[PDB]
């Protein structure tokens, strides 16, 4: 099972961030399977952005709602995340992670991407 | 031979006492290459109930 992030890593403020997690080893058509995004500032704790189950349940972080749109492109086995109005405080690493089934309860974040350092400056 | 004539003394001659028949040594069942299982793996491993 593998994940990999990609997009533009540097953008000025008042612009929009786009990221694309292309994965391999699971499909967002089975039951259970889902894909999420988590950002982490440099030297800080993690933060949850959004999540999208296999039946298209687009959960969002409320405080970051009204800014986020998550969508899937299952045909290409890839997911796209979008966050507008970037700022220098949004400099972080963005991982795309996987939630599958366990043995008596769903597993969450068992496998991670490798991050994509995103800098917002000029 | 005595049992057929019901007599302890049998006279000179030829007598047809019984018959013999080799018995079957095995039993076999033979049916065609029958292979066409129906989809239980589709209703139990369905994608979304």
């Amino acid at each position: 099972i593998t994940l990999k992030e990609s997009g533009l890593t540097l953008v000025r403020p008042t612009q929009t961030l786009t990221l694309t997690c292309t994965f391999s080893g699971f499909s967002l058509i089975n039951s259970g399977v889902g894909v999420g995004w988590i950002r982490q500032p440099p030297g800080k704790a993690l933060e949850w952005l959004a999540l999208i189950y296999w039946d298209d349940d687009k959960r969002y972080n409320p405080s970051l709602r009204s800014r986020l749109t998550i969508s899937k492109a299952t045909s290409k086995n890839q997911v796209v995340l979008t966050m507008t109005n970037m700022d220098p405080v949004d400099t972080a690493t963005y991982y795309c992670t996987h939630r599958g089934p366990g043995h008596n309860t769903p597993i969450y974040f068992e496998f991670w991407g490798q991050g994509a350092l995103v800098t917002v400056s000029s | 031979t005595k049992c057929t004539l019901k007599s302890f003394t049998v006279e000179k001659g030829i007598y047809q006492t019984s018959n013999f028949r080799v018995q079957p040594t095995e039993s076999i069942v033979r049916f065609p290459n029958i292979t066409n299982l129906c989809p239980f793996d589709e209703v139990f491993n369905a994608t979304r109930f």
